[PDB]
């Protein structure tokens, strides 16, 4: 029985609050993979993959953003297979990202 | 009324307005997330979409390109911004989505139908970390061809004292832009590396957004068409300079600012390149 | 649109981790109660009243707990009304965690 | 083998057993989670349930009031532990379900049940931090009918200068225990304040536990038993000392600790209670 879930909420802004939450998902990988993820079953799936690493989520290769600079905050909250997380993280815009995980930011 | 973006007088572009080179009949692609036909300020000459699921070049749905077509060429009126090349015939070379986010093959396709349609200048005010093979050959294609290829140099600020100049920047047949502030401060967020060229203002640029509208954005992105801009004027002065002339110009009589890995060669002065 | 997203867990002893989470779930409020609650739509319910306010969520008045001395951490993580909460708390025993709530923790 | 509980000795129950004292004839009940009476160190006589989805006074589904059990009572004999009144007659009241959790009107009855089949001793190792009229009625009739009534103060450590002593333990005719270690020290949990009486054993008290089992756990709850079965011990030396005269004499003959909001009058000693 794996004790699975995550909150993951991104604003635009470089610090946890000086940036305001614009979006907010759950996800839950165990059982199922379910909650509020346009993509649930994927994500879970990267997850499986790196093992509940953030930090170890490959960007893209094969795409490219406009390089603008509007940062974007992603916070990410609660356990993966029972060990807590908190991570966080400002990305350059949105873009970038998304072109992060593969669909864990598929949000 | 219209207003002049301070990084437009930054560069020098109004000395050269003023003895008639305005980009007149040089032919600038934006490749980029499409332009905004319909904005007042603006007059976009053809283009084409590569983004399969987003076929019209004139419909911008990220607003991006539109921003970055302004401040190469917004129209010399009485109304809006004020462009480097205001004569310039702009080119929507629509490679990017709605959400910014484009496939490398989009962007060589875009660059291949920026050869083969003759265009005198590109901007690519877009990247990634990953170069590639295909991508490389792209754009050092456009430079045999005659073209001014000219990016963004990227927005991963510093990193020990690694290189954060990504792709296409990092091409040595690129121009490689980063950005400065009024005070010409290099931005924080500006790339820096070995491969960086030339620096221009990327801070809080005004320009044209979709919808009749006008804002101020940051990146190296808003950095990118003030050179872009510059090499139009100068080919509106010197019609057959080569590719590899107006590149010289605009390197050799740049304003020196700090140390060339955090400011290339410095500020450029396009008016000192036109000579 | 309320951003709403809250990731709860349960684990024995007095600090985070020194405290392995045992048991988590996701609850949303926004748009609609949803989650991994034996009871979502009452815990939002809960929120709703004291307005997401861990720390104004009284205890029983009408239930006794056995007096052995065995804490469990709950944390909660995540956004109510687009606004950031980190909320933890050590409880006796578990029977005391849940005389807590109403429905929050009615887990 | 048969152990000893360091608890038993700290407040010098042996010393009684071997003058012949066991808490023979004695009627206890346990207010709880139930007992589960197929354990082989423990000899329960009679009980029933308040908890209406529980009806069985000798299922402990939660495992707290088989541990209580046994500290007042596990039979004397030659395998597992030793309670304090080993001969006690052993009632399961249980007003606790499943989960631990008992509402008010539960324990009351409890209490109604206990007084009407005259039980000598209560034992609440139970709490809550709010108090009320019925449960006030219901404890303040069993001491003037002439029960002992014990229980834990509760668990919540100190708060400034402020009473941390739960409901019933708070009511003046309640007999409050907070809990030592082995060592004499106010266990860290152990709730203070004025309406604190005695202290007795409540950190790492082993007992039996449903399943043939035996293990250690904490509490105020562990604590309690500890006093109830030494209530036991004297009734059974002195059978028509009243129960006002079984308080007195744990009152007075306490081995002082600290100060009394922390301690209340001190550790019991069931030797010197019962003269
Ligand atoms: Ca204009
Ligand atoms: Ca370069
Ligand atoms: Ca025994
Ligand atoms: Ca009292």
């Amino acid at each position: 029985y794996a004790p699975s879930a995550l909150v993951l909420t991104v604003g635009k802004g470089v610090s946890a609050t000086t940036a305001a939450p614009e979006r907010a998902v759950t996800l839950t990988c165990a059982p199922g993979p379910s909650g509020t993820h346009p993509a649930a079953g994927s994500a879970c799936a990267d997850l499986a993959a790196v093992g509940g690493d953030l930090n170890a989520l490959t960007r893209g290769e094969d795409v490219m953003c406009p390089m603008v600079y509007d940062p974007v905050l992603l916070t990410v909250d609660g356990v993966w297979q029972g060990k807590r997380v908190s991570y966080e993280r400002v990305f350059s815009n949105e873009c970038e990202m998304n072109a992060h995980g593969s669909s864990v930011f598929a949000f | 009324a219209q207003s002049v973006p301070y990084g437009v007088s930054q560069i020098k572009a109004p000395a050269l307005h003023s003895q008639g080179y305005t980009g007149s009949n040089v032919k600038v692609a934006v490749i980029d997330s499409g332009i905004d036909s319909s904005h007042p300020d603006l007059k976009v000459a053809g283009g084409a979409s590569m983004v399969p699921s987003e076929t019209n070049p004139f419909q911008d749905n990220n607003s991006h390109g539109t921003h970055v077509a302004g401040t190469v060429a917004a129209l010399n009126n009485s109304i809006g911004v004020l462009g480097v090349a205001p004569s310039a015939s702009l080119y929507a070379v629509k490679v990017l989505g709605a959400d910014g986010s484009g496939q490398y093959s989009w962007i060589i396709n875009g660059i291949e139908w920026a050869i083969a349609n003759n265009m005198d200048v590109i901007n690519m005010s877009l990247g990634g970390p990953s170069g590639s093979a295909a991508l490389k050959a792209a754009v050092d294609k456009a430079v045999a061809s005659g073209v001014v290829v000219v990016a963004a140099a990227g927005n991963e600020g510093t990193s020990g004292s690694s290189s954060t100049v990504g792709y296409p920047g990092k091409y040595p047949s690129v121009i490689a832009v980063g950005a400065v502030d009024s005070s010409n401060q290099r931005a924080s967020f500006s790339s820096v590396g070995p491969e960086l060229d030339v620096m221009a203002p990327g801070v809080s640029i005004q320009s044209t957004l979709p919808g009749n509208k006008y804002g101020a954005y940051n990146g190296t992105s808003m950095a990118s068409p003030h050179v872009a801009g510059a090499a139009a004027l100068i080919l509106s002065k010197h019609p057959n300079w080569t590719n590899t002339q107006v590149r010289s110009s605009l390197e050799n009589t740049t304003t020196k600012l700090g140390d060339s890995f955090y400011y290339g060669k410095g500020l450029i002065n396009v008016q000192a390149a036109a000579q």
